Parts: structure tokens; sequence; C-alpha cells
């Protein structure tokens, strides 16, 4: 089972640099080209560069010479991409991929991708979120089924992790993408259950904000 | 660099119908060895991109043959014979014939389903938040279709445009509907000065506005 695991989200100060890692397993690392791709604001892909771990040979897209430097450690089967002197345009999601084109066969083998590493270039301060439970009053939807909510506000930077009943309750859940306003993000999630379940058995919102080591549980009381 | 132009930007198709996406290049993609390096990738919501097709028409391993690709020179087409729910996502054509490799801007495929009315829930500020001096009123408008919807907040009859924060989910791969959250934030002081809080929505499924509200008082 071929896998590529990338490092976590990075908050970088303007003018500084970061080193992203792409750890592989399941195939011979030295025999295939690893490519890095950039993704800005949803749909908008750009090819950065490629490296062949076996020899250290690299090819760069002109736009990124001096911006990106690719390396590969054969002993740990890890590919790295260093980004230097970060600015506005560098905030994006970066993917590494064992693309699969075999130059000698003029054909392809399956492509495998990492999960992506989000880089945020900002000088705004890290802020822990406030988690607020949302119990119905008119958001009861009458009998049959009732929807509860959880409001996570005033945090920076992304991401935040929100689960219900520690992952147990996953159906009838809608988690909305965070929206930035005044240097702080706001996120919310709703869960729809039947009148028989709540309030009878408890529903709890779990929130984690790694950047600030915040982990908080909020039970939705009537 | 080679410019790749995809059309349409978005396409709405019902399950069982065919779909086709077009990709045009500013230079011929015929490489000097006679091969045409044009690939098609699919990026499903929240997932990494995946190659569907290589060399214009060759399907990658594990890709359903309901998907086909054709074209030559500067014009290429991806066709899906019968759309299924799992085809939801953004499709991209990417050329590798000319250095550097370049991508098309993407085509979002959305599954057209029957009109669905939003289920609306409204929530007053929690005690916790009020204690801190803030007050957010939240309105969830769940499982509706089409995505086109307009929400307005009204406090005691007059529209409130400031302090509103909206967010939409992408199309759900289970029922093909959309959901949206709308949060109005005020100070605790101002919250306690008004009575009625209304979340009002305009949607194709109703000739009159869809309303949800509450009156804050005491007891
Ligand atoms: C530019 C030039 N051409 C070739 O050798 C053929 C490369 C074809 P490809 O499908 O691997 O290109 C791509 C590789 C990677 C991506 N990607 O999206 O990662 C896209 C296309 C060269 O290297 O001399
Ligand atoms: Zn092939
Ligand atoms: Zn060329
Ligand atoms: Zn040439
Ligand atoms: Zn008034
Ligand atoms: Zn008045
Ligand atoms: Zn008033
Ligand atoms: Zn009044």
């Amino acid at each position: 089972e071929m896998q590529l695991q990338q490092s976590g989200a990075e908050l970088l100060r303007p003018g500084t640099s970061v080193k992203l890692s792409c750890k592989t397993s399941g195939y011979i690392f030295t025999s295939y080209w690893i490519h890095w791709v950039k993704q800005r604001s949803g749909q908008g892909l750009e090819w950065i560069a490629r490296i062949y771990p076996g020899t250290g040979s690299t090819y760069y897209n002109e736009k990124f010479k001096g911006k990106a430097t690719l390396t590969a450690d054969k002993s740990s089967s890890t590919a790295y991409m260093q980004l230097s002197t970060l600015k506005s345009e560098d905030s994006a999601v970066y993917f590494c991929t064992r693309w699969g084109f075999i130059p000698v066969r003029e054909d392809y083998v399956m492509d495998y991708w990492g999960q992506g590493t989000l880089v945020t270039v900002s000088s705004a301060k890290t802020t822990a979120p406030s988690v607020y439970p949302l119990a119905p009053v008119c958001g009861d939807t009458t009998g049959s089924s009732v929807t509860l909510g959880c409001l996570v506000k005033g945090y920076f930077p992304e991401p935040v992790t929100l689960t219900w009943n520690s992952g147990s309750l996953s159906s009838g859940v809608h988690t909305f993408p965070a929206v930035l306003q005044s240097d702080l993000y706001t996120l919310s999630s709703s869960v729809t259950v039947t009148s028989s379940t709540w309030p009878s058995q408890s529903i709890t919102c779990n929130v984690a904000h790694p950047a600030s080591s915040t982990k908080v549980d909020k039970k939705i009381e009537p | 660099d080679i410019v790749m132009t995809q059309s349409p930007l978005t396409l709405s198709v019902t399950i069982g119908q065919p779909a086709s996406i077009s990709c045009k290049s500013s230079q011929s993609l015929l490489y000097s060895n006679g091969k045409t390096y044009l690939n098609w990738l699919l990026q499903r919501p929240g997932q990494s991109p995946k190659r569907l097709i290589h060399l214009v028409s060759k399907l990658d391993s594990g890709v359903p043959d309901r998907i086909t690709g054709s074209g030559s020179g500067t014009d290429f087409t991806l066709k899906i014979s019968r759309v299924e729910a799992a085809d939801l996502g953004v499709y991209y054509c990417v050329q590798g014939t000319h250095f550097p490799y370049t991508f098309g801007g993407g085509t979002k495929l959305e599954i057209l389903r029957a009109d669905a009315a939003p289920t609306v829930s409204i929530f007053p500020p929690s005690s916790e938040q009020l204690t801190s001096g803030g007050a957010s009123v939240v309105c969830f408008l769940n499982n509706f279709y089409p995505k086109d919807i307009n929400v307005k907040w009204k406090i005691d009859g007059s529209e409130r445009q400031n302090g509103v924060l909206n967010s939409w989910t992408d199309q759900d791969s289970k029922d093909s509907t959309y959901s949206m959250s709308s949060t109005l934030t005020l100070t605790k002081d101002e919250y306690e000065r008004h009575n009625s809080y209304t979340c009002e929505a305009t949607h194709k499924t109703s000739t009159s506005p869809i309303v949800k509200s509450f009156n804050r008082n005491e007891c």
C-alpha cells in the first residue's frame, strides 16, 4: 500500500522560510520522480518542480527558482520542499505526488498523492477559540427531529477540529468552512437528531485547536 | 507558458445523463516523439487530485470506463457517458508536452437534483457568550437545492446588514443538497435592547420569504 504523508499546517511570518516534508512508504523511493504542486484559493493548480531521489536530479518551473528548493533523504524515504522568503502569494496548499510517469516506458504507473500541507503567511497572533453550545428554542424544528449546534469563534490560525460525541455521532452533521473576519476565524456545525435521542442521551461538541493547544468539550444542555 | 482554457466553468447534470468538458491549449500538445501528453485529473471535495486519464484517451488503473477522453492538437474533450454521484468534484486538464507543465482552470461538476426547501433553525446567544459581553444569533439553513439563496437578518422589523458572517458547505455527496450557516454578532447590550430576531431567506422553492424568528423577553 503506497502512501505519502505530509507535514501539518504551518503559520509562517512574512519574510521567513519553511521546510515541508513528504514521507513515503510502500514502494522503492529512489526509483520514481516526486512532483510538488501548488493550490491557491480552491481551483487553481500550478506545477512547481520534480526530483528523482535516486540521483538528486531536479527540474524547476522558472517562476519558482529561488523560491523552492527540493531535497530527498533516501534513508528515511522523505522528500522535502523548502520555501524561502515568504509573501502573500505563498499562502496555499502544497501537494507532493509520486506522479507515475516513467520516462523510459513513455507510459504511466498509478499516481499517489499526499494529503496536502496548508501554509498561511501572516503576522497575526495565535488565538485560542471560544466554544459556545447552541440549544434550540425555535431551532427545535418541532417534534420528530431536533437540530443542535456548536459555535467556535475568535481563533487564529486554521485549522480547528470539531467532532460530535468524540466521533461517534457522524450522521446528520454539517460543519461549515471557517470564515475570516478581523484577524479571527469563526466556524460552526449543526447536528440533527430525533426528539427521542435528545435531551435524553447527551450530545457533546469536541473542539481542538492545535496551534494553541486548546482542547474543549461542550455538552448541549437544554 | 501554454495557456489551458476549460469550458464550461460549471456544469449541472442529473444522475444517469452524459457530460462533457472541453479543454483548449495555446500551443499544439503534440510532442516531438509523436505522443500527446494531455492528462485529466479529478479533485473530489476535500481530497487530493487524482489522474483519470493520460495520453489523451488512456484510462488510469481503477478508473471507470464510463469516462472517456479524446482530442488532438489544441482541442481535447473529457466525456462521462452516465453521471453517478461519485463524479462530483472539479475536473482539470493538465499538459506535460511543454515546459513548464500547466493546468486548465477547472470545471466544477454538480449533480442536478429535484428542488429541496431549506430546513431552518435559529439559536439565541448562549449564557456563556453573554457573560463575556458578546451575543451571536445563529441560523442554519440545511439541505436545500438549488444553491442560490439570499438570507437577510431583521431586528424588530428593520434589516441589519452589519456583523453578519455567512458560510456554505459544498454539495453533499449523499443527497446532493447544500447547507448554509448565517451568524449575526452584536454586543450583549444591544442584544438586550431589541425584541424580535428574524432570519429571513429567499429561495426558488417558495414565492414568499422563508422565515424563522424568536422574541427575547424574560421568564
Ligand atoms: C515538460 C517535459 N515533458 C515530458 O517529458 C513528458 C511529461 C509528461 P507528464 O504527464 O508526466 O507531465 C506532467 C507531470 C506532472 C504533472 N502534475 O500535475 O503533477 C502534470 C503533467 C519534460 O519534462 O521535459
Ligand atoms: Zn498507459
Ligand atoms: Zn514547447
Ligand atoms: Zn519545443
Ligand atoms: Zn428599532
Ligand atoms: Zn423601536
Ligand atoms: Zn430594536
Ligand atoms: Zn425597541
